[PDB]
This record gives C-alpha cells, sequence and structure tokens, in this order.
C-alpha cells in the first residue's frame, strides 16, 4: 500500500490540552472543559486489541498532576518530578520496548515506535501526535479523529 | 505542527523563559540539534522546527563533557571511551589519529602483517582472514608469486582416529630457489639442508634460535620471521614486513589488506569455502581433498563439554587471569578454538594449554603481559624443564651462554615478540652441554677452541692460561703483532 | 598409465611420488626432499583425479568443489570466467555491493564485515558525503528505525527511512509512505517476497517487508559512502569506522556512535541467548538444522553456512517474546537469499517449514500465482510490455504470476492478467 504525502499541515494530527481547561481535539474543536477529575485524554477503542491509552488528571490554578500511558503493556506515569514505568521510578532518559522517554529543559516528551508522541510541557500543556494510521479509530478528550469536528464527538 | 514559521515573540518581561548555559529561546528551530559528536544532524533532519532552547548559531552542544555551547574548534573526540581534547593524538599498531573540529584524522604507518596457524587446522591469514581446514598433507603457507625468494610450508597431518584431529608436524622454510632449506620438527629437531643441526644457526640470509625450551624463532632478512611454539603442540606465528604487501600468496593470503581476496586461488577466481581454497594449496598429489563438514564434537561427550566450557570460558571472562587483553585482542576466536580443540582432540589437556598460550602469545605481540596465567590449569609444563633451567612467563632477550661470553656476540635477532618457557635464571650461563653454570664455570675459549681450565694457549710468543673461566696471559698481554716489510 | 614407485631402491637425488603434481595442485614447485612412495604417472604427466595422467595445460580448472573443461563459463559477480590452460580468464567489469542487515541486528556491510549489532535507536545505515559533504551527485541517506525483539537485549528493524534528494519513503509494516515535500525518483516494485525500491541514481533495496533490507549500490560510490553498512573501498577492517571518523575494535562503540539522536541512549552488550534461555536452546539447534542437511546440500559450496547458522540459532533463542517461526525464517530466508544470488534455485520452503499462500493471490475461479526460487526476473507486465529484465537482482523468491496466453500481461496495479494494458 502505497501512501503519498505533500501537504505540511498536519494539524489533524495533534490534539492538546492547555491554558484554563482549554482543548483542541484531533478535528479541530477547540472548547473549554473544567474538570478536574481523571479523564480519558486518547485510547485506540477501534480495534480488539488497544495499541494506547492515555489519560490525564488535573489539580487546583488549573495544574496537570498525573498523566497515564499504557503503550502496549508498558505503563508509564508522569507526576510532577516522577517517571514512573511499570511501577518502578526511572532515571532519564528511559528507553524499553519502543519507548522512549526523555526529559529536556521545557518538556517531558514520550515516543511510541507504534506511532505517538506525548509532550508534557512546562506551562502545563498536554500535547499529543498520533500516526495517521489512527484515524477514525479513537476516542477520549482528543475526538474520534476523523477530520470532521463535530460528528461522532 | 501546521507548517509555518513563527519568529519570535517573547521577551525579558514578556512571557520571559530561561534556558541553560548560552542557550536561547526560540520559537521554530529544528529539533534536530548539532553536538560535538554529531555536528550535521540538523541537515539530516525529518521533523519541523520546534520551540525550545538552541545553542547560538555558530556553535555546537557539547555532549562529551556538558559544558554548554561550544564552537565546532573546541569541540572534543571520544576513543575507547575516554574523551580527549582538540589537538590530543592517538597511535595504534597500524595508524595514528589526531583530534580536530571533533572528528579523528588519521594517518596510515607501515604496518608488518601476522599470519597464524593454531591448533593444527586454524589459520588466520595476515589480511585478518579467519577460517579452519583439516589438512592431511604439506600445504604451501606463503610465498612470492613472481619468485621464489622464500617459501613456508607446513605439514598438517592427520593424528587421530578420525579426520578432524590435524597436528602440524613440521615446517619448512625455503630460501634462495630451495637452495636453503630448514625444516623444523615438532619434537624440536631442526634440519638444515638434510643436516640435523643444533642451534643456533647463522645460515646464509636467515639465523635461527631458541629464546627458550618452549619456542623456535627463524628470522630472515627478507622480512619475515618464523615463531614455532613446541609445547605442548606446535603452532607457528609468521611476520611479514610491510615491504612485501601485495606480493606474496598462499594460505596466507596476499597481504592487499583485503580480505575478500583471500581465498583466491592460483587459477585466479575466489573460491567461496575454505576447503576448496585449501585443498589447491597440496603440494603432492596422493594428498586427499579435505571436505569441511559441520560437526560439533562438544555435542558428542557430556565431560568433555563440561571440562571444554569450564577451563575455556576464562579466555572471555573479564574478571579472569586473561582480562587485562580483551581490549588488545578479541578472545572469541581464541575460545572457540579452545573449545574446538579440547571437545576434539583425545588429549584434551594439551589443546586448552595450547590454545591458552596461543591467547597469551597474541597478547604478548600486542604488549599485554598476562604472568601468573598458569595457576589451576596447565601447571605441568611449568614443573619439566631441566635440573638448572626455571620457568619464566615473560622471556624477551636471548640465552647468555658461555660462548656468548666469550666472543662478546650471541646469535639472536635481537627484537622478538617476547615469549614464555623454562631459561636458565639470572645470573647463569647455558654451558654447551645444556646446563646452566656460573660464571665462575664457564669454561675459556681461544680461536674458536673451548680451552678446559688449568690448560694454556701459545700465541704470537705469549702463554695464555685459563684460570676460573678467564683466560690470564703472562707478562700482562699480547698488545699486537707487528710485522716487518 | 601410473605405476607404484617405492623408495626401497632410491638413488640419492630422486623424489620418487613426493613431487608427482595432479590437476588440484595448482602449486607445480616440486617441495619434495626425500623419496615418497606412491604411484607415479610416467614422465612429463599429471594426474586428473580419475586415474588417468594428461599434460599440465589440459588439467581441467577447479571453481568451488567442480571442474570445468577448457571453454566453459562461470559467472562471478557480474563478470564472466572462461576456463583455459588452468588458468581462469575474467572480465573486470567493477559492479555493485551488498549490504545486508537481518534479523536481530546481523549486519554484513558492503566490502564483507560480518558483525551483530542490537541497538535501540535509529542508526545511519548508508549516507554519502560523509568526508568534505560535498563530493558530488545527490545527498541520498537510508536509515534504519529498530526496536527491542526479545528480553535478553537483542534488537531487531521496524522501519527503513530512505531520504532521497527532497523526498523520503518509509517502508513500515508492510506499506510504503512517500512522506515528499521536481519528479519522484524511485519505483517500488514487488517482486516475490520482495519490495524492491530502484533509484535512478543507482541505489536498490529489497526489503522482506519484516526486518531484512538489502541495499545495492552501483560501485560509482565507491568510498564515498559510510554508516553502519562501511564505507565500500574493499577493506573489511576499517569499516568500523565512527561517525568521528576513527575505526575502533568496539563494535558497542562504532555502532552507538551512528545513531541519529545524541540524546538517545548507548546500548549495551546483549546476554547470550541461548544462554539465559536454556530451555529453548533444543528447538533452535532441531529448527536450523535445516541449514546442515540436505535441503541446502548444493548450496554449501557456494555459500558459506557458518554465520547464518549461527544467527539462526541465536535469534531462535532470542525470539522469546512472540513470533519464533518469523525469526526462523528471517534466518533461513538469509541463507536462502545469498544461494539464490550465486544462481542456485534451491526449494526449501515446505508447508511445515515458511509456507507461502501463493493461492491467497489467486482471483476467484483462477490459478496464476507459483512459488518460485529465483524468480521471474524477466515477466511481462505493464511498465515491462516487451519481457525485458535488466539482472542487477537474482532469485527473489516468492509467489509470481503465471499469465495465461490468453492475458499474458499483468497489470499489476490491478493485479491481474490482461490482454493489453
Ligand atoms: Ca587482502
Ligand atoms: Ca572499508
Amino acid at each position: 500500500p502505497v501512501v503519498r504525502a505533500s501537504n505540511p499541515a498536519h494539524n489533524g494530527r495533534v490534539c492538546s490540552t492547555w491554558g484554563s481547561f482549554h482543548y483542541k481535539t484531533f478535528d479541530g474543536d477547540v472548547f473549554r472543559f473544567p474538570g478536574l477529575c481523571n479523564y480519558v485524554f486518547s485510547e485506540h477503542c477501534g480495534a480488539a486489541y488497544e495499541d494506547f491509552n492515555i489519560q490525564l488528571r488535573r489539580s487546583q490554578a488549573p495544574t496537570l498532576s498525573r498523566v497515564l500511558m499504557k503503550v502496549d503493556g508498558v505503563v508509564i506515569q508522569l507526576t510532577k518530578g516522577s517517571v514512573l514505568v511499570n511501577g518502578h521510578p526511572v532515571l532519564l532518559p528511559f528507553s524499553q520496548s519502543g519507548v522512549l522517554i526523555q526529559q529536556s529543559s521545557s518538556y517531558t516528551k514520550v515516543e511510541a515506535r507504534l506511532g505517538l508522541v506525548l509532550m508534557w510541557n512546562h506551562d502545563d500543556s498536554l500535547l499529543l501526535e498520533l500516526d495517521t494510521k489512527y484515524a477514525n479509530k479513537t476516542c477520549g478528550l482528543c475526538g474520534d479523529f476523523n477530520g470532521m469536528p463535530v460528528v461522532s464527538e | 505542527h501546521a507548517g509555518g514559521l513563527p519568529q519570535d515573540w517573547r521577551g525579558p518581561d514578556f512571557c520571559p523563559q530561561k534556558c541553560p548555559n548560552n542557550m536561547q529561546y526560540h520559537e521554530c528551530r529544528s529539533p534536530c540539534a548539532d553536538t560535538c559528536s554529531n555536528q550535521e544532524h540538523s541537515r539530516a533532519c525529518e521533523d519541523h522546527c520546534v520551540a525550545g532552547c538552541f545553542c547560538p548559531e555558530g556553535t555546537v552542544l557539547d555532549d562529551i563533557g556538558q559544558t554548554g555551547c561550544v564552537p565546532v574548534s573546541k569541540c572534543a573526540c571520544v576513543y575507547n571511551g575516554a574523551a580527549y581534547a582538540p589537538g590530543a593524538t592517538y597511535s595504534t599498531d597500524c595508524t595514528n589519529c589526531t583530534c580536530s573540529g571533533g572528528r579523528w584524522s588519521c594517518q596510515e604507518v607501515p604496518c608488518p602483517g601476522t599470519c597464524s596457524v593454531l591448533g593444527g587446522a586454524h589459520f588466520s591469514t595476515f589480511d585478518g582472514k579467519q577460517y579452519t581446514v583439516h589438512g592431511d598433507c604439506s600445504y604451501v603457507l606463503t610465498k612470492p608469486c613472481d619468485s621464489s625468494a622464500f617459501t613456508v610450508l607446513a605439514e598438517l597431518r592427520r593424528c587421530g582416529l578420525t579426520d578432524s584431529e590435524t597436528c602440524l608436524k613440521s615446517v619448512t622454510l625455503s630460501l634462495d630457489g630451495a637452495q636453503t632449506v630448514v625444516v623444523i620438527k615438532a619434537s624440536g629437531e631442526v634440519f638444515l639442508n638434510q643436516i640435523y643441526t643444533q642451534l643456533p644457526i647463522s645460515a646464509a640470509n636467515v639465523t635461527i634460535f631458541r629464546p627458550s625450551t618452549f619456542f623456535i624463532i627463524a628470522q630472515t632478512s627478507l622480512g619475515l620471521q618464523l615463531n614455532l611454539q613446541l609445547v605442548p603442540t606446535m603452532q607457528l606465528f609468521m611476520q611479514l614486513a610491510p615491504k612485501l604487501r601485495g606480493q606474496t600468496c598462499g594460505l596466507c593470503g596476499n597481504f592487499n589488506s583485503i580480505q575478500a581476496d583471500d581465498f583466491r586461488t592460483l587459477s585466479g577466481v575466489v573460491e567461496a569455502t575454505a576447503a576448496a581454497f585449501f585443498n589447491t594449496f597440496k603440494t603432492q598429489a596422493a594428498c586427499p581433498n579435505i571436505r569441511n563438514s559441520f560437526e560439533d564434537p562438544c555435542s558428542l561427550s557430556v565431560e568433555n563439554e563440561k571440562y571444554a566450557q569450564h577451563w575455556c570460558s576464562q579466555l572471555t571472562d573479564a574478571d579472569g587471569p586473561f582480562g587485562r587483553c580483551h581490549a588488545a585482542v578479541k578472545p572469541g576466536t581464541y575460545y572457540s578454538n579452545c573449545m574446538f580443540d579440547t571437545c576434539n582432540c583425545e588429549r584434551s589437556e594439551d589443546c586448552l594449554c595450547a590454545a591458552l598460550s596461543s591467547y597469551v602469545h597474541a597478547c604478548a605481540a600486542k604488549g599485554v603481559q598476562l604472568g601468573g596465567w598458569r595457576d589451576g590449569v596447565c601447571t605441568k609444563p611449568m614443573t619439566t624443564c631441566p635440573k638448572s633451567m626455571t620457568y619464566h612467563y615473560h622471556v624477551s632477550t636471548c640465552q647468555p651462554t658461555c660462548r656468548s661470553l666469550s666472543e662478546g656476540d650471541i646469535t639472536c635477532s635481537v627484537g622478538f615478540i617476547p615469549v614464555d618457557g623454562c631459561i636458565c635464571p639470572k645470573g647463569t650461563f647455558l654451558d654447551d652441554t645444556g646446563k646452566c653454570v656460573q660464571a665462575s664455570n664457564c669454561p675459556c675459549y681461544h680461536r674458536g677452541s673451548m680451552i678446559p681450565n688449568g690448560e694454556s694457549v701459545h700465541d704470537s710468543g705469549a702463554i695464555c692460561t685459563c684460570t676460573h673461566g678467564k683466560l690470564s696471559c703472562i707478562g700482562g698481554q699480547a698488545p699486537a703483532p707487528v710485522c716487518a716489510a | 598409465p601410473m605405476v607404484f614407485f617405492d623408495c626401497r631402491n632410491a638413488t640419492p637425488g630422486d623424489t620418487g611420488a613426493g613431487c608427482q603434481k595432479s590437476c588440484h595442485t595448482l602449486d607445480m614447485t616440486c617441495y619434495s626432499p626425500q623419496c615418497v612412495p606412491g604411484c607415479v604417472c610416467p614422465d612429463g604427466l599429471v594426474a586428473d583425479g580419475e586415474g588417468g595422467c594428461i599434460t599440465a595445460e589440459d588439467c581441467p580448472c577447479v571453481h568451488n568443489e567442480a571442474s570445468y573443461r577448457a571453454g566453459q563459463t562461470i559467472r562471478v559477480g557480474c563478470n564472466t570466467c572462461t576456463c583455459d590452460s588452468r588458468m581462469w580468464r575474467c572480465t573486470d567489469d567493477p559492479c555493485l555491493a551488498t549490504c545486508a542487515v537481518y534479523g536481530d541486528g546481523h549486519y554484513l556491510t558492503f566490502d564483507g564485515q560480518s558483525y551483530s549489532f542490537n541497538g535501540d535507536c535509529e542508526y545511519t545505515l548508508v549516507q554519502n558525503h560523509c568526508g568534505g559533504k560535498d563530493s558530488t551527485q545527490d545527498s541520498f541517506r537510508v536509515v534504519t528505525e529498530n526496536v527491542p525483539c526479545g528480553t535478553t537485549g537483542t534488537t531487531c528493524s521496524k522501519a527503513i527511512k530512505i531520504f532521497l534528494g527532497g523526498f523520503e519513503l518509509k517502508l513500515s509494516h508492510g506499506k510504503v509512505e512517500v512522506i515528499g515535500t521536481q519528479e519522484v525518483p524511485y519505483t517500488i516494485r514487488q517482486m516475490g517476497i520482495y519490495l524492491v525500491v530502484d533509484t535512478d541514481i543507482g541505489l536498490v533495496l529489497l526489503w522482506d517487508k519484516k526486518t531484512s533490507i538489502f541495499i545495492n549500490l552501483s560501485p560509482e560510490f565507491k568510498g564515498r559512502v559510510c554508516g553502519l553498512c562501511g564505507n565500500f573501498d574493499d577493506i573489511a577492517v576499517n569499516d568500523f569506522a565512527t561517525r568521528s571518523r576513527s575505526v575502533v575494535g568496539d563494535v558497542l562503540e562504532f555502532g552507538n556512535s551512528w545513531k541519529l539522536s545524541p540524546s538517545c541512549p548507548d546500548a549495551l552488550a546483549p546476554k547470550d541467548p541461548c544462554t539465559a534461555n536454556p530451555f529453548r536452546k533444543s528447538w533452535a539447534q532441531k529448527q536450523c538444522s535445516i541449514l546442515h542437511g540436505p535441503t541446502f546440500a548444493a548450496c554449501h559450496a557456494h555459500v558459506e553456512p557458518a554465520r547464518y547458522y549461527e544467527a539462526c540459532v541465536n535469534d531462535a533463542c532470542a525470539c522469546d517474546s512472540g513470533g519464533d517461526c518469523e525469526c526462523f525464517c528471517t534466518a533461513v530466508a538469509a541463507y536462502a537469499q545469498a544461494c539464490h544470488e550465486v544462481g542456485l534455485c534451491v526449494s526449501w520452503r515446505t508447508p511445515s517449514i515458511c509456507p507461502l499462500f501463493c493461492d491467497y493471490y489467486n482471483p476467484e475461479g483462477q490459478c496464476e500465482w507459483h512459488y518460485q526460487p529465483c524468480g521471474v526476473p524477466c515477466l511481462r507486465t505493464c511498465r515491462n510490455p516487451r519481457g525485458d529484465c535488466l539482472r542487477d537482482v537474482r532469485g527473489l523468491e516468492g509467489c509470481y504470476p503465471k499469465c495465461p496466453p490468453e492475458a499474458p500481461i499483468f497489470d499489476e496495479d490491478k493485479m491481474q492478467c490482461v490482454a493489453t494494458c
């Protein structure tokens, strides 16, 4: 299967949350939801086997307290000043099972070779970039990823 | 993420961002940051520009020292896990490299080549190619293709019930169109021109000596050197001068730094298997054609495999007697040779000791000494030399003799790879009867003739008596005879 | 006419059978110093290996445990060698070199340096513009993307990225993505089990779509490339040149120096798979013994199976996280492709050993697709209506269509046999 690409604008593959409970879905729908509970940021519900499952939690300033990621059997818990992999604290950079977690001067990046990139920045913004193979197969606060903003979300 | 190029909008008071060291915060720069190790990472980048801390233009990150962003000219270099400095140099046996701009600039230097026949079946050519054929004939090891100035032959013969137990029984060095033939047997006997001689020999263009009871070294004036280990089994190490690169050809390759053409026969094509190329260097028609099978001797015996694994794994043990050499010589091939030889040959201890000694000799050639490696195994050869001889792990000099004391010059090649074995103890000289005696017991010599103690000689009207190993002369001395016109 | 000569009446200076040569002893110099008993041909005659005696110039040429008469033709690489008076006359045409990466990080460079490296990051397989960075031609870069495959520390490839000109190809899963940005300088062709990417600069890539890549580079790139595939200068020892342009002895350092991202953690030496997983070892040794049995017996004289068997056993021992059959099939198919490249059409896939579902490609009420060990080099298709074959790729085994005379042109886009495109 040969798939061509020429347009470099790929805003449809990016979902993020920032500021005062501002959310942008993969389809471009920007809304505000001041929820402080534990919510599903994005998960692969379009297949019998789930490739990824990312959840985020907020605490009160709208700070991000916990990010839970299930990536092909790898459990990553990101908290302020702590990174846990399968319940064990790790030292960054940390590469395991096709998942690379690295901290920079402004962000914590988790890259999964199945095609996802998660960024937890220091201005309290969580940005997720997904491979185009996950289109029309996701659910959560980031939408169903089908290129249409309102329908199916 | 839209393919745009945002311009910096922050400031000291408008959303200020801090960066480590001298890095600056930018809204759109390539995430592939150039470092000292990879100074062209930005050019080879597939991602779009991002926002973050980046080095100022003209500088790259210092990942080696973690000292912030440094200029390219100030980047260090890393070799063998040790960080160097701009302008620092290192050298190998074959090259000399210097650090500059974070990159190594290397110049080639003259470099002798080494061929090795170990265990009677394991061959390592001049270009580093390794193979294993169990021959049953006399084979041409090294020889110039267009001449016959020198020629080295090896007598690899089946020395067991099976066809995969090969012993090196003799080595033949032929010089000047077979005008000087030296045959060195596995029993230590040396035959010069079909005459059983006694070492050392200074023949035409060749000098052969015995640095110890374990080794025989033959050095020619054509740039060829032979080290022959006789204890416990006969093994060969040939060293060739760089002047013969690309000119020799035999079982040791053509010495042209290419491993691909080391299996090229005299026909002109490169063979695919070691056995096919090996069988083309036979010297006699009746010798069998060796076909390489895929046997695994260690699988044929539980006890043999256990013994081989227990005693040969010390080669690859980083914290063992041979651990100080893993950086110089890779022990994987030596470990494989040890396992195969120990599991295959009937005298397992002999083959294990041969493999360990071959690795030790390679390390000594690289300049690493592993003295005290015979504790636990291979203890027997340390307690087998004659009465007046004692063992030594490092023998980098030549055996002193009474004739060396008298004449003043010892027949030796001066410079050779250090060996091990039983030699005369320090301060003790080897007498002509194979005995180490003190300087007070070494006989006198006049005109190449032994003068027994208490005897006298007459020369130019002067009487010289041999007392206490010294040839004193009555009347003081005989300074200079003068012949009138 | 051979007569047994014995050394009973051995006059001085008489070798006897000690200097009797044969068609296999290519060195005609007499080295024996003393008499040796044995069969001797009449004076001036050498043995032909069948009991007769012939002249030295009439001895047949020997190559890979085979005998060829005068005038016979063999093919080595791209050249042709003709036997003539015991010698081989070969043309001197330079041609491509193949870098092969497969399994749990088993690498064979352009110059023939074989090694094993287990790196978790993305690594530059090959690239030009290394020294000086200007040279000539257009810059290309083939980069491998790796992922852990097992629990012993082994790592195998997942995706292959080819950056040519302003265009990028990503071979991942089983598909190709043209990331892109002039005309596309790529030709993607599915032949057998292989996907072939051909470029107009002289670069060919064979991809078995799971873990195996074979990069064929034209001789015009000799000494102008670098990466994990060496530098292509016919010397194998210096292929372990790090990104700092220094040849090292440690494979780990050389491999780790070629990672794309400097921030990626450096790889460590993995555990021995058959030692860390002994309960699998027997199975491995029972499965990879196909490489030593009668299945590949015809190829043992042309490709040495030692390293392939070692890689097979190690991969089978280390394939402990799921998918042993894929590991075993890739390891055996590496040796199968090596055999096919030198003109040996060996059939090894049985319904129990790495089966191929050719009938999956048969349309309703049709039977055309058949397994080919050496493949069909020139098969008629829409892009090749005249039925031409450019060589440069040999023995790409797999399912190939056998179009009937009614519809003799194979349309790949329609994947069907048609009369005209
Ligand atoms: Ca060479
Ligand atoms: Ca090279």
